[PDB]
Order: structure tokens, then C-alpha cells, then sequence
């Protein structure tokens, strides 16, 4: 809210009173923080993009993933993309120790709906398996490169604190394309990570509901672990109650 | 050509909106202005410079407190003529008075410069 | 893959010559120093920490004009006492193998060496001697390979716009004393001539006119030059008699009482030598 | 804080007139120099400047020595910079400056005849026996003490005109310098760096080639040969106004000065004579 | 609309005008100012033709030139 | 009348330090210098000048004081700690300075009241027109700036002295908790911040 100083000499009595109010430190704080977590993402995204440019695939993201036949580049990239997630969970680790299957689904009867990247052992060794169709329709859908997104005293003070700034193939639409991929993997990853350290049941049992995911994580991301992609921002259905009474 | 439009009251000068510039013909006329306009000192919006710009060839000063200057310029396709130039500028070489000039240039400087009180 | 086919990207590169030496032997890890200087786009392609260690050379710049132009100027290092050998400031083709110690110093700055002289059979007995000598092919090749690439790409940057300033007729350069009355100067031209092109290249970067004639309007620096050139190199020797005093007061009560805040002269040598002709400004 | 400041001991003596004295701080400065800074850059055009010497670890010889304030294209009057007796009245423009700094001129110069030609003229100021006549006597005591406190045969081995090579015969610019005042020949030691210093049997050479040239007219920012040395120097408006908000600058600059460098100062068996 | 120069000149002399009518012994500005003039209703901002908005370094003032012209 | 006279005493101790200034001899005002990063030997000179004057008033008795200091003005937020723009660190047995130029700088550029504030003075219009019928300066502003920097290198300089007497553990439970010197004189009388009071309250 706001706060008062008081200035006085020690000899004298006569003393100065100043009011300060802080929402001045307020919209300072949150500007930082909003700059600071911006920074850290657009440094993950950056990450992410120039690691899959090392492993130096010709084809763009969308092509390699509509190219049926090169199953080889899409196991490459999930493993890559499932291993920077993993590392960037456990920062020291730079493997992925047990061996890992990869499979392509093609078929709605084969796909299962809300995941398309999941995992199951085959009793020695975890299997990932991949909706490929499911990939190419989410990074193909058109996206809205226009429109923006959103207390309108804050909203003004930054607008009028803040300034704004006035040879590579990424446009918005790629870099879209690829924060879609890295959380799709992120959900996946979380999922196995859920499996591999509360059983199999315990996999199947989050599948079915993903909000277990709240206590059988927050124990140990929260706390040790970088925050999740998705808590840049809370994320919400519109019109979700009324949907829900539907 | 529909790039500029010929001065009124000029047989020989003409003005490029899109280029911002004034020029005069050194010895031919123009010709089907079915328009013309007025002159007008905006049209000579003083150019911004933190350094000088510098000009070479034939230089000549029209206004020194208004930084105004007539500068010799040939048309690539060999059109002999002069640029009204209002800006920070500087000469290369040394500045020319305009006397040099022929009298044509100098009856269209007169009639753009000197105001029809 | 993120950028667009080929493209080639446009960055800031590392100028300096010696900056690519690295140890053949992979096993043993080293980092050359380079100043930062390095990384400026400027007519320097040596780091001043290499010019002070090979040439005993510094930078300076020279403020020349109504516009202030800068022109880039390099500066003794050499002591007062120091003798023969010493004074080669930047030694000749026939001169540098002897002046810098091959021996003492890494393969891949000999070969560096052997590259800016034209040295090519030097060259090639290095090329043949790491081809026979160590795991060549495993990444030793490949590491040669890179350090004679940017040694050879900064070489075909330089050599031709050398040429064409040789050739030149608007700009034009005589490295030898001013003073055609004095015997320490002799043909300068010769030996510059004499010179590669990068070497040329920097010569011209280092050494300053004692006189400079603009168009018509002649600016001289100095009553007398600082250096001079000769079958060894670049000598910094004073061509009339007695060396100039270089104090070197850095790096390898009632007086200040007067002279608290205070001009004062810089006590170094700068290197005046030949005369230098000019058209327009070409700045 | 005695003001040497030789020149600021000036007083408008009209009353009309009122004589700022905007002169430079170091005259408080209890230095070699009995001129500061800013008289210097004025009526001698010369820049105060320090060379160190030996500089390494306590040692500090800092000799000091002016800079020349003539560029390369002044000539004659133009390019002398302390003018001799004979010239010295025609190289300033005494009628153009105070009589006050007239008579400093002339008591520098010995020109005791124009000393009394100054204060006959001043016999006939309006309040002359008022307050001219003390204003002549406080001036003339000031330079008459400076004067004497310069002159070293009042109650080493620097020569200036040795080192020209090229030169037929005859030097003499110590000869002039002998002739003249204890004043000048302070500041012409002080402000002169001789080209050459030999410590007992150890010479230093600070230039290939002297910069100041000595002659019967004086001392002049001349070369010994050759073309002279190339030597460079709110009301808010529209034009202040900026436009659009939107190479050498990593390395330092050598200075386009040119330090009065001449003579050849010989020291004999006495060593770092540091006191 | 051309002559954005002596604009800025105009405001930057009247707001020092006022400034000093406010505080006498300033005759400056201090920090130096931008200015930009815009030249939309979308850009313009009503009953606030004049406006001011630091872009975190120094402060910039906006001008909505055709409502100046306008009043005028 | 007697507190005038302590005012009297405080601003002649700002007029030492003033007189350090001019030794010092900087042409340019302690706001412009700065602000220009260039100079930073200007601005490590101006630090250590402040902290012998310190050090000098708060041991009368004691001239002598570290005549070498490593040196470094620090520009980016991670290279600074809030409240306390001056740091002084050891790189193991090397005694490093650190000073936060930019928020030097913003202190200094803040506007300050000098105007807006009324206070009460010795003010008698009979006196101003008894005198009315008988008939190289600083400005407020910049003597404000001058006494704000000076009250920060006195922080910095109590930290110092808590860091050399103490040790660099004590330096920085200091830094952490400054509860040390609340009662401060106990040589202290010397430093201006022992001559008044500051405080916050909720609001
Ligand atoms: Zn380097």
C-alpha cells in the first residue's frame, strides 16, 4: 500500500514527513520479474532450436514431421527434445542411461486422444510411442500471429514506463511450432517420470487423471527443480463453468 | 511524368514528391504539364545531418542562413541540370556564386526565390 | 534445421593473425592471449598483445583534419639501450626466422609465420612433418587444416587490395627518410616492395608519413623520422645518431606539488617515417 | 597564495575601463614559471606542459616545457613567439593593449625610455595624482620585484642554440639569450626543453630534430629546415536541435602538439638531483 | 507536418518558458528530451495533446500536432 | 542559537570535504563524473579521498590509512546489492572495492526539495529592512548531492572499518543485519550520520 518517513535532527525537533506510495515499486518489481522470466524462456526456446540444429537435420520441423518415411529424425528429435526436458529438470544429468524404443503410430485406433506422446515398457526396456499425424495437425494448425493477448492502472503505468524497440528461415509460426513441441514432450515427459518413479498403476492412474500430478511432482519439481514451461502464464477454458454445467 | 509535377510560372523546373526534390533544367523545356504547382518553402524541408552531408562538383549558395544551395547534377541518361537543396550541408570543393549561372536557371531561380509581394 | 539453406551469418570475427594458434598435441590444451582489441573491424589484423610480443610494436591513433580523421599509427616499444638484433622492429623475409625463435615457440605460430613470409618450402615442411607425426589424421589434420584456412583467407583478404593500393595512382606511400640527404634511409621502397602484401598491409597500418600532402595542402608531423627500414626489416634506429630515450614507464614533493593537475607530453616514440600522397579525402 | 600571475598586476586605471584579468589558476602555483597558464597561451602563445623523465619508481624528473600555439602556415611576426628587444614593440600591438600591460612589456624588455614615455602620458589623466600615480607605482613595484626575483645576479650549462645541425657557423641564440632579461631567459629555460640531456657522461635524446628555432628576431615556432609542422587546435538554435536519435574509438590517441623541444642540457658529475 | 524540427523547438522552448516561470533561476533542462509528433487519432491521446513517458533512460514528450492545429 | 551553532559545525565539516574536492581538483561536478563511466579513476579517487576524510575524522588522532586499494565500478544489477551501493570484498588477501555507479548516479539525479519545503530560519523583517534602508558558489541542489554522498561513504566506511577490525565474516553479518550501529557514538561524533535521525513507518 504505502508507507512514511520521517527525517529530524537530533538536537532539533523540527522534523519533515514524507509519504511514498508503493505501487511505484510494485510495477517496478513486476516489470523486472516479467523481463526476467521472459528472458529465461526466450534463452530455453533458443536452447532448444540450436540443439536440434546440431544434429543438423535439412528438413524444417514441420517437413521432418510430415515425411512419414524418415522415422529415424522423428525418434531422434523426441528423444533430444525428451532428454533437454529431463536435464532441465535434473540439470546434471546429460543421458538418458536405459536404452529407449521409439514407435510411429499412423491410425486413430493405434493414436490414443490427449497424449499423443506416451510411454510403456515391454517388461526390459521403455517404449515411446508417437502420434505422428497428431504432431503434423497441432504444428500445422494455422496460428494467429496478430492478436494480442490479456488492473488497467498497473496496464497504463507500464505502458507508459516500459519503451519498446523499434538471416534465419523462424518466424513467429516456427517458434510456435516449436514451444507446442517442447511442451508436448514436457506433458509426455512428466507422465513418465510419474511412471518410472510411482509404478505402472500409478502411470495408468494419471493418464486417466492428470491431477495426481500435483503432489506426485510438486514433492520434488517445485522445490529442486526449474518450474514448469506452462507456469509463465495461467492458462484457463473460456467459459469454463458454464461449459462444465453443460 | 506523373513522378513530379512542373512549378508554376517555370517552363523549366519541376518537383519530385516521392524524392523530395526541386530541379531545374539547364537548357530544356519542359513539356505536357497538364498540372502544376505552386512553390512553396516546404517543399524544401531542410534536411537532417549530424555531420554535413557532403556534395561534390558544382556547388552554389542560395541561402547561407537557410543552408540553401543549387547543386549541378547531370541525369544518368546525360539531362543537364540543377537540384534546390535545402539541409545541413557541405561543399567538397569550393562554393560558386551564382551568376555563373546561365540565364535561363537564373530567371527560374529568380521567379521560385524571390516572393511575389 | 533453423537457418535457411547456406546463408551465410554475419558476426563479429577475430582479427588477429596469431589468435588461431593452438596445440597440435590435442592432448595438451592451450588458449593463446588476445587482447580485445582483436575483435574491432579495422585496418589491425594483429591483437596489440601479439604486436607487443613479436614486434614490439603498440597502437595509437593520430587525429588528422575541420573533420577530425583518425589514422592509425603504431609506437616504439624499444628501450634505449637495446642493440643489433633488437632493433629489428619487424624483421625482414631473410631476417625473421633468425629474429623469431622457432624453435622456442609453438609449430602452429611457425607455420603462421612461414604463411605471412612467403616461405613456402617452410611451409610444406611443416605440412609433410605433421602429416608423419602424431595422430595426423584422427584431429591433428583437422586442426592444421583450420589454422592454415583462416591464415590463408586473411592472407587473400589482404594481398589484393594491397596489390591494387601498389598499383594505385590516387593513393600513394614511400616508406623510406624523407631526408634524401642521409644514407640511413636508402631504398625503403625496395624493401617494402620486398615485403609481402600482408606484411606490406601492415606496415602501412603502423608506420605514419613524416610528411602528408592532401590535394594540395601538406601536413608534416615531423622535422625528422623515428625508424627506419633496411635489408633486416623495420629498425628502430635513429637514422641521423644517437637512439631516442623510451622511458617505458609501464607495463613490461614539491615537483608534483607544481605539478598537480597539469599537461603533460607523452614520452612516447611515435613511428614517422616516408612520405605519403593523397587525392580528395578517400575517408 | 602569491599570485605570480605577471600580466594580472594590471589595473584599469580609467575609470571607464574595467580590466577583468580572466587569467588561469596556476599563478598560485609556486613554480618555475612566473607567468601562468593563461598570459602564457595570450601574449606568448605557448601551453604549459610537462615531460616526465624518469618516472619509474620514485625518481620522478618531470621537466616542464610549452607548446607551440602557432600553426603551420603563420610566418615572420606571425610565428615569433618571444620577440627580442629589437622587435618586440612591433610583434605586439602595445597601442592595441593597456598601458599598464605596456609598461610590464617594457620593464620586461628594459625599455626604461618607454617606461617614462607611459607615465609622462599618464601625467595627464583626469585623477592622475589621485590614484594613476598609485596605480603606476604599484604595477611598476610588482614587475621591478618579479624582474628581480628572475634575475639569478640579484641579492646551468643549457644551450639552445646548440644543437642545430646544417647550420653554417655561429649559433648566437644563446648570445641573444644572454642579452636578454633574467625574466625571459627564466621563461625560455622554463618553457624550452633542450633536444639532448647528458648526466654525467650519459646522454638522453627526447627528439631526432630540434622544434623552436632562436635568432636575432627572437624565438620562433620555426623549423630548422623544411615546412613548417603541422599544428591543428548555449543559445539554444534550430540548428541544435538534433535529428533522428540514431573508427579508431578503442584505441588512445597520440597529441598532434607541437612541444617546445631545443637545446642541450649537460649536468655534470652531480647525479639525480632530486630536491 | 514536415518540419518536425522547429516543432520541437517551439514546445521545448514554451515548456522551458513555463518551467522557469516556475523556478526563475533555471534558464536549462537538465536531462535532454526526446520529442515525437504524432500524426493519428489512434496515436493521439484526447485532453492531453502534450505528454511525457520516459523509455527507461529519458523522457520523451508527445505531440499530437494536428490537434495543435486544430485549436489554433 | 547554540543547535545554529552545531549547523555551523556541520557545515564547516561539509566545507572539509569540500576542500578534499577541490584537492582532488575534478572539472567536472561529482554528478557529471559520474555519470560518465569512462572515468573511473576519477571515480575510485573520489571514493578513497572520502573514505581517508572519513577515516581521518573519525580517528583525529589517527592520520595514517591504506595508501593501495583494488578498485571496481560495477554497472549491472547482479554486480550490486540493494542498499548498499559500495561493497568491500577480499579475492584472497586482495581487497576489492566495489561501487554501484548507476545507483550513484540515480541518487544524484533525483529532484530534490529544496524549494518545496518550508522550514523555519532566522527570518526578522525588521532586520531585512533596517539593512534594506541602510544600503566560483554551490547551490543547494548541489550541496545536497555533495552531504548524500558523503552520508553513503560514511555507510560504506562504517562497513569497512566493521570489516577490517572484525573481519570479512562481521563485514558481512553487518551487511546482513546493521543493528551494530544504532547506537553508533560509543570519534563517532565526527560523522555526520551520528548527527540526526531517519526512519519508515507503515502507511
Ligand atoms: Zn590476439
Amino acid at each position: 500500500n504505502k508507507v512514511r518517513t520521517v527525517t529530524e535532527i537530533v538536537n532539533s525537533d523540527e522534523k519533515i514527513q514524507k509519504t511514498y506510495e508503493l505501487a511505484e515499486f510494485d510495477l517496478k518489481n513486476l516489470s523486472s520479474l516479467e523481463s526476467y522470466e521472459t528472458l529465461k524462456i526466450k534463452l530455453a526456446l533458443s536452447k532448444y532450436m540450436a540443439m536440434l540444429s546440431t544434429l543438423e537435420m535439412t528438413q524444417p520441423l514441420l517437413e521432418i514431421f510430415r515425411n512419414k518415411a524418415d522415422t529415424r529424425q522423428i525418434a531422434a528429435v523426441v528423444f533430444s527434445t525428451l532428454a533437454f526436458i529431463h536435464n532441465r529438470f535434473h540439470p546434471l544429468v546429460t543421458n538418458f542411461t536405459n536404452k529407449m524404443e521409439f514407435v510411429v503410430t499412423e491410425t486413430n485406433d493405434t493414436s490414443i486422444p490427449g497424449e499423443p506422446i506416451l510411454f510403456t515398457e515391454n517388461e526390459g526396456v521403455l517404449l515411446c510411442s508417437v502420434d505422428r499425424p497428431s504432431i503434423v495437425k497441432m504444428l500445422s494448425r494455422e496460428f494467429d500471429t496478430e492478436a494480442l493477448v490479456n488492473n488497467c492502472n498497473v496496464r497504463i503505468a507500464k505502458t507508459f514506463g516500459a519503451s519498446k524497440r523499434k538471416d534465419f528461415s523462424i518466424t513467429e509460426v516456427e517458434a510456435t511450432q516449436y514451444l507446442t513441441l517442447l511442451l508436448t514432450v514436457e506433458h509426455a515427459y512428466l507422465h513418465y517420470y510419474i511412471f518410472k518413479n510411482y509404478g505402472v498403476f500409478e502411470y495408468c492412474k494419471s493418464l486417466t487423471d492428470h491431477s495426481l500430478f500435483t503432489n506426485k511432482l510438486r514433492s520434488t519439481m517445485s522445490t529442486k527443480t526449474s518450474n514448469l514451461l506452462l507456469s509463465k502464464f495461467k492458462f484457463t477454458i473460456e467459459d469454463f463453468d458454464k461449459i462444465n454445467s453443460n | 511524368s506523373k513522378d513530379f509535377l512542373q512549378l508554376k510560372g517555370t517552363m523549366n523546373a519541376f518537383y519530385a514528391p516521392k524524392q523530395r526534390i526541386l530541379s531545374i533544367l539547364a537548357v530544356n523545356r519542359l513539356f505536357g504539364a497538364t498540372e502544376t504547382i505552386d512553390f512553396h518553402p516546404n517543399l524544401l524541408v531542410y534536411r537532417q545531418s549530424s555531420p554535413p552531408v557532403r556534395l561534390t562538383g558544382d556547388v552554389y549558395v542560395v541561402d547561407k542562413n537557410e543552408k540553401v544551395f543549387l547543386v549541378k547534377h547531370v541525369f544518368s541518361n546525360t539531362v543537364p541540370a540543377y537540384l534546390l537543396i535545402r539541409g545541413d550541408y557541405e561543399s567538397s570543393s569550393d562554393l560558386k556564386s551564382l551568376r555563373d549561372l546561365n540565364p535561363w536557371v537564373q530567371n527560374t531561380l529568380l521567379k521560385l526565390l524571390i516572393p511575389d509581394s | 534445421l533453423v537457418p535457411v539453406g547456406m546463408a551465410p551469418r554475419q558476426m563479429r570475427v577475430n582479427r588477429c593473425i596469431f589468435a588461431s594458434i593452438v596445440s597440435f598435441d590435442a592432448c595438451i590444451t592451450y588458449k593463446s592471449p588476445c587482447s580485445p582489441d582483436a575483435y574491432h573491424d579495422d585496418g589491425w589484423f594483429i591483437c596489440n598483445n601479439h604486436l607487443i610480443k613479436r614486434f614490439k610494436m603498440s597502437k595509437m591513433v593520430l587525429p588528422i583534419f575541420d573533420n577530425q580523421f583518425k589514422m592509425t599509427i603504431a609506437r616504439h616499444l624499444v628501450g634505449n639501450k637495446e642493440r643489433g638484433i633488437k632493433r629489428i622492429l619487424i624483421p625482414s623475409a631473410t631476417n625473421y626466422q633468425d629474429v623469431f625463435n622457432l624453435n622456442s615457440m609453438m609449430q602452429a605460430e611457425q607455420l603462421i609465420f612461414h604463411l605471412i613470409y612467403n616461405n613456402e618450402n617452410a611451409v610444406n615442411t611443416i605440412c609433410d612433418n605433421l602429416k608423419y607425426t602424431e595422430g595426423f589424421t584422427s584431429n591433428t589434420q583437422r586442426v592444421i587444416h583450420s589454422v592454415y584456412a583462416t591464415t590463408k583467407s586473411i592472407l587473400d583478404t589482404t594481398n589484393p587490395n594491397t596489390f591494387c593500393s601498389r598499383v594505385s595512382r590516387d593513393e600513394l606511400r614511400f616508406f623510406d627518410v624523407t631526408n634524401a640527404r642521409a644514407l640511413r634511409g636508402g631504398a625503403g621502397d625496395q624493401l617494402f616492395n620486398n615485403y609481402s602484401g600482408f606484411l606490406q598491409n601492415l606496415i602501412r597500418r603502423a608506420v605514419a608519413p613524416e610528411y602528408l600532402q592532401i590535394d594540395t595542402e601538406e601536413l608534416r608531423f615531423r622535422n625528422c623520422a623515428t625508424c627506419i627500414i633496411d635489408e633486416t626489416g623495420l629498425v628502430a634506429s635513429v637514422p641521423d645518431g644517437p637512439e631516442l630515450y623510451n622511458p617505458i614507464r609501464s607495463s613490461d614533493r614539491e615537483l608534483d606539488r607544481t605539478l598537480s593537475g597539469y599537461e603533460e607530453y607523452p614520452t612516447y616514440v611515435p613511428l614517422f617515417l616516408g612520405y605519403q600522397i593523397i587525392n580528395s579525402e578517400n575517408n
